[PDB]
């Protein structure tokens, strides 16, 4: 990676011990963070490795638009990392191990925040559409399954599905994950898994609204 | 049955039972030859999840 290559001369000049003095053990150094989405001051900043998420957001991004209580979910490490709700983001550290313990993973340390005034399902479906348009199509699991999940999420956004299809989509994501040539399939299955795990009531309520309004 | 009463009593006495109670020729008591459409439910393996064939 560009950052990995760029930090090496400084590591050599200042010594590895100085770089290891930052962060936690197995999580040493400093990281570049990209905060985007629903913050007052989206920005790119370099900060100590195991920084708390809320402290990072408040000190650098100016806070969440409408306050911290207005926060709904955060994508901490780019589109390939599963989302976490506000409760997890309250006391979560920004490093590999602690974010894996949160079932997310650090990824590229790209923080995408979402307040309570936005459609989480629509954003996840947009990410799945991005993965559908970016898959190379070499292997059948990624190609066919990601197209399938794109269609399923498009139906989910309108509520045109039935509640029994949420588990079917979860099983499809399980089938895609770990069975592809590269990690694009994993990076497409994970956002769906996180969205289901943390917002199944939202999907069910959307489906029932569609069911009553269409009879 | 379009049988007169005298013949009815004669056959009842000859056989020794009551025959109009149990007749051997079908009449309007049978079902209609035109029936409403059915629905025919599905089996237990028609689930959308947790339905891997290796487990059944
Ligand atoms: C015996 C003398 C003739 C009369 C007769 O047989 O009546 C028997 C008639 C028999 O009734 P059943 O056949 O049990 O009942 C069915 C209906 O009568 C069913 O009645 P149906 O609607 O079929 O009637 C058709 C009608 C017309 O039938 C015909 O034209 C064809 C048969 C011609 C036969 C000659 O039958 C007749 O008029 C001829 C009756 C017998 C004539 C001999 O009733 C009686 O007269 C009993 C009298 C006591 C007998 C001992
Ligand atoms: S998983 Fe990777 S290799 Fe397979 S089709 Fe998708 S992008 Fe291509």
């Amino acid at each position: 990676n560009v950052e990995t290559v760029a930090v090496s001369p400084t590591i050599c000049r200042r010594g590895g011990a100085w770089f290891a003095s930052f962060g936690r053990e197995r999580n040493s150094g400093t990281k570049l963070f990209n905060i985007s989405g629903h913050v007052n001051h989206p920005c790119t900043v370099e900060e100590e490795m195991s920084v708390p998420l809320k402290e990072l957001i408040e000190k650098h991004a100016g806070g969440v638009i409408g306050g911290w209580d207005n926060l709904l979910a955060v994508i901490p490490g780019g589109s390939s990392t599963p989302l976490i709700p506000k409760s997890v983001c309250e006391t979560v550290l920004m490093d590999f191990d602690a974010l894996v313990q949160a079932q997310t993973g650090l990824g590229t340390a790209a923080v995408i925040v979402m307040d309570r005034s936005t459609d989480i399902v629509k954003a996840i479906a947009r990410l799945i559409e991005f993965y559908k348009h970016e898959s190379c199509g070499q292997c059948t699991p990624c190609r066919e399954g990601v197209d399938w999940m794109n269609k399923v999420m498009a139906r989910f956004v309108k509520g045109d599905a039935r509640p029994a299809e949420i588990d079917s989509l979860w099983e499809i994501s399980k089938q895609i994950e770990g069975h592809t040539i590269c990690a694009l399939g994993d990076g497409a299955a994970w956002p769906v898994q996180g969205l289901i795990r943390h917002f199944r009531p939202e999907l069910e309520e959307r489906m029932q609204q569609f069911a009553l309004q269409h009879q | 049955a379009s049988a007169t009463r005298v013949i009815q009593l004669l056959r009842n006495w000859a056989s020794g039972r009551d025959l109009q109670a149990k007749l051997q020729l079908r009449y309007q008591e049978i079902s209609k030859r035109t029936q409403p459409p059915p629905k025919l439910p599905v089996g237990p393996s028609h689930k959308l999840s947790n339905n891997y064939y290796c487990t059944r």
